[PDB]
RNA sequence: AGAGUGUAGCUUAAAAGCACCCAACUUACACUUAGGAGAUUCAAUUGACGCUCUGA
């Protein structure tokens, strides 16, 4: 009841939130939605790397809002000398990351570098894209 | 720590065979790749 | 004797006399027998340090032990009320089987009115 | 996790009334560890990949060790300590084995809480307990 | 002219019929509602309306208890999942503290 | 227009009779089992190591940021300021052979 | 409280060649490969080898091998660059190209009047100047080389205290993309070093604590 | 050379409960199911090895 001392013991909706810029202030800093494009030729490898990255993020108390994959680009190349075809494919997989304070980002980058797999490439940049 | 995400199995169920292909781009750098058929070498121009 | 009938919105159901509560954790597997009161009548854990000698298999063993214990106590009937995932799980199934073998029914008869 | 939390909360007392208001060595350790290791070695996992466990031995062990602990709970449940002694609990330390004769064999054993009929209990039972003086009572 | 027309519905006469402490025989309706304002607890059933009825003779009691929903009902589960790791929901319940004993042993005859 | 390459193609439907034969021994399976646990353990160890590496680094950073602040209150803010260099961060991983 | 102002830099080299796998790791890899082989559903070589072969026999009663041979020949032909340009040199501590598998770090000598300092690229920052800027300047100057030293962020890595006159030594990270070095055999004794090597060479507690924020790998 | 001490990550646990790891479901995470690994630093409440902190 309202007049009782127990009022609002059932109140739960303030415990849930049922409802982007880069804020670089002065002593407290945030990069805005960093997309980590993992480009590679093996489908498996990139995925594995992405997974690892995600896991790391989870461990480090960092949000992972989106983890989509980009389409596979069929770069059909003629091996000129006798036309020998080689239909290679490049696969891009992304892992978005929001909040990050001064000291952490560098460390994260270092970790990524340490972990980099064999024949896979990075690109860390802002969200403003068109899929 | 470069071998942590290297040991990769194909997590999909229905798929083709894959062989340890040595791919070489114009930098002069080999890469282990899973290209169609057992092509050991595929040097890129 | 009566059973608490309601609690129909809430889970789990308190309509029983005797409740089998399994507690899986890291390491060791508890398996209890309870009343409406919450009085733990008959237990079987891997922590007991007698069955810590000699996991699905472990769980099964515990269940078996409990069944014997149940018999000793004179508890022959439970309502085992698990989550769906728990029910599905192999270890739980094994435990149930063990209990059945021991001779302890996991259904429990009706109240008899009139 | 949520369920666990809820349970914990329930267990705690609170100030708003509720359901409860209206209704309710080192050496030994080392040895144990060693034993465990030995067991593991013996297994060597393969066994796990469906082993039965000897029950009688386990029972015996229980009797030796935490059987007494168990029995107190049982007694409480059955209300012996409230009725027999007006309150005030105790742990039965000495393991009592009473058995009723049925024919020549078998013997119907009296464990704590078992159903046994007056037909089987017409004659007085055999008793054993492994200890060195006492006054047995029914 | 008046664009709005229609809502001329009467009150449903819903709410608590039996307040705390009231003696209640079996089958009586304790409280009626839409959306669980109050939930059923010990010896209290539920209709199709969500109306709470007493399942034993005795005293009605109201109580703030922990809410743990059935895992098949999904919305509740989802809500629970959403919550932070120290919180518990809580909800108001209705119990019936049963008065008489289920029965007594009486002497039939001396055979 | 997001269109990924996760859909298993229509070419692989009828061509599914070439390998259904998976017939292992006891020995093989057991060996595999033995391996897996070991691998898991190794992974765990590696992750622990990684954690240690990270944590130590973090600690060092913290220490630096204490010392700096102690010895120049003007500079800590500057140090904190995230530089513009990381709009287009790029690095390829290690190859197997150099040029 | 005169705080003497010395900067520094903990320079980094990214590993070029991949690392050698452990026995267990190798085994795991093999297992994975086997599983992949098992699971998979057709190959363009396997369809055009087996079926074709079968047909040929039938015809006789009434291609792949060549391709394989060709592939083998190609493999034989294609001579690769060496993974080991480190143990074959052996005595070359001063070369950047040395350790392809591991990461690396620069390590300089400086004999002063009072002290005799075995150094990790140190600097002397000015109150008006920035720390990062100072570091950059140092990088430009003492080694005498044209470098693309990719930094990460303006925040530092590790600082260290010596007190006679209070003082400090301030370390950052920098990752070399391409370091074009002028005159290999100059008198400024510079050395490229792994983790173990770093541990070994460094006499003092000031640089012995630097190895904690180095990537161990 | 002195101070704080000393259960595996962590704890008004006393060999526990949470953290943790590999698989399989998963785009991935998450959940779930199977597995996995772990500790009283050492000698009779005292002393002697390990860290953290302050000096040289
Ligand atoms: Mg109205
Ligand atoms: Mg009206």
């Amino acid at each position: 009841y309202k007049t009782k001392p127990t009022h609002g013991i059932g109140k739960y909706k303030h415990l849930i939130k049922a409802e982007v810029r880069a804020i670089n202030l002065g002593t407290d800093y945030e990069y805005g939605v960093l997309n980590i494009h993992l480009t590679a030729y093996d489908m498996t490898l990139a995925e594995s790397y992405a997974q690892y990255v995600h896991n790391l993020c989870n461990s480090l108390s960092i949000k992972v809002e989106e983890s989509y994959a980009m389409p596979t680009k069929t770069i059909e190349v003629l091996q000129l000398q006798m036309l020998l075809d080689s239909v290679l494919t490049t696969h891009e997989r992304v892992v978005q990351i929001s909040g990050l304070s001064a000291t952490f980002a560098e460390i994260f980058l270092e970790i990524i570098q340490s972990s980099l797999p064999e024949g896979v490439r990075l690109s860390v940049k802002e969200h403003t894209e068109e899929d | 720590d470069s071998s942590r995400a290297s040991l990769t199995r194909v997590h999909r169920q229905a798929y083709a065979r894959l062989y340890p292909v040595l791919l070489v781009k114009q930098d002069g750098s080999t890469i282990h790749i899973r290209y169609r058929e057992p092509r050991r070498m595929l040097a890129m121009p | 004797a009566r059973k608490e009938r309601g609690w129909r919105t809430v889970f789990p159901s308190r309509e029983f006399w005797h409740r089998l509560r399994v507690i899986r954790t890291q390491h060791h597997v508890e398996a209890l027998v309870e009343h409406q009161n919450g009085k733990v009548v008959v237990s079987a854990s891997t922590r007991e340090w007698a069955i810590k000698k000699h996991n699905v298999v472990a769980c099964e063993s515990i269940g078996r032990v409990l069944a014997q214990r149940c018999l000793e106590a004179g508890i022959n009937f439970m309502v085992y009320q698990p989550t769906p995932w728990e029910a599905a799980s192999d270890s739980m199934k094994r435990l149930q089987s063990a209990m059945t073998e021991g001779g302890v029914v996991l259904r429990e008869p009706q109240r008899i009115y009139e | 996790r949520y369920r666990r939390r809820a349970e914990q909360e329930a267990q705690a007392p609170h100030w708003w009334r509720t359901y409860r208001e209206y209704f309710g060595r080192t050496q030994q350790l080392l040895e144990r560890k060693q034993a465990i290791q030995e067991l593991r070695a013996n297994v060597e996992e393969r066994a796990a990949r469906t082993a039965s466990v000897p029950l009688d031995a386990v029972r015996a062990e229980w009797e030796r060790t935490c059987g007494p602990y168990h029995k107190q709970r049982l007694a409480e449940y059955y209300g012996l300590y409230r009725d027999l002694f007006h309150g005030a609990t105790f742990v039965p330390r000495v393991p009592l084995h009473v058995a009723y004769a049925v024919g020549e064999d078998d013997l119907m054993p009296v464990y704590c809480g078992n159903e046994v009929t007056p037909t089987e209990a017409a004659q007085a039972p055999e008793v054993t307990y492994e200890a060195e003086l006492w006054t047995l009572l029914l | 002219s008046s664009k709005n027309l229609g809502g001329k519905s009467s009150g449903r006469r819903q709410g608590i019929k039996k307040m705390e402490g009231h003696y209640v025989h079996a089958g009586n309706i304790i409280a009626t509602q839409r959306h669980f304002r109050w939930h059923p607890g010990a010896h209290v059933g539920v209709g199709k309306n969500k109306c709470l009825y007493a399942l034993e003779e005795g005293i009605v009691r109201y109580t703030k208890e922990v809410y743990v929903p059935h895992p098949r009902n999904t919305e509740a589960v989802d809500l629970i999942t959403r919550l932070p790791k120290g919180a518990v929901l809580y909800k108001t319940f209705v119990h019936v503290v049963p008065a008489k004993p289920e029965g007594t042993f009486k002497l039939v005859a001396m055979l | 227009i997001p269109i990924e390459d996760f859909i298993t193609p229509l070419k692989f439907l009828d061509k599914a009779r070439e390998r259904p034969q998976v017939e292992l021994t006891f020995e093989e399976t057991e060996r595999r089992a033995l391996l897996l646990k070991k691998w898991s353990l190794y992974k765990q160890q590696e992750r622990k190591m990684e954690r240690d590496t990270i944590r130590a680094m973090l600690e060092a950073q913290q220490e630096a940021l204490e010392e700096l602040q102690l010895e120049s209150p003007k500079l800590h803010a500057e140090a904190i300021k995230r530089d513009p260099n990381l709009f287009p961060f790029e690095k390829e991983g290690p190859h197997y052979t150099p040029p | 409280s005169p705080w003497r102002l010395l900067g520094a830099l903990c320079l980094q080299r990214p590993p070029v060649v991949s690392k050698p796998l452990t026995p267990l790791q190798e085994e795991m890899a093999s297992l994975l490969q086997q599983i992949e082989i098992e699971r998979s559903l057709y190959s363009d070589h396997e369809l055009r080898a087996l079926d074709e072969n079968q047909r040929l026999a039938k015809k006789k009663a009434d291609l792949a091998q060549d391709l394989e041979d060709m592939w083998e020949q190609k493999f034989l032909q294609f001579k690769l660059g060496a993974r080991i340009t480190e143990a074959d040199e052996k005595n070359d501590r001063t070369s950047l190209n040395r350790k392809l598998d591991r990461n690396l770090v620069l390590l300089v000598r400086e004999k002063f009047g009072d002290q005799d300092v075995w150094i990790l690229p140190q600097a002397e920052w000015q109150p008006g100047e920035t720390l990062r800027g100072t570091a950059e300047r140092t990088l430009a100057t003492l080694s005498e080389n044209n470098m693309e030293a990719k930094f990460l962020g303006n925040a530092p890595c590790g600082h260290y205290t010596f007190k006679f006159l209070g003082a400090k030594v301030f370390f950052f990270k920098a990752l070399l993309l391409t370091g074009d070095f002028s005159q290999a055999g100059n008198k400024g004794h510079h050395v490229w070093v792994t983790k173990d090597e770093l541990g070994d060479y460094l006499k003092p507690k000031y640089l012995a604590q630097v190895r904690r924020f180095v990537s161990d790998l």
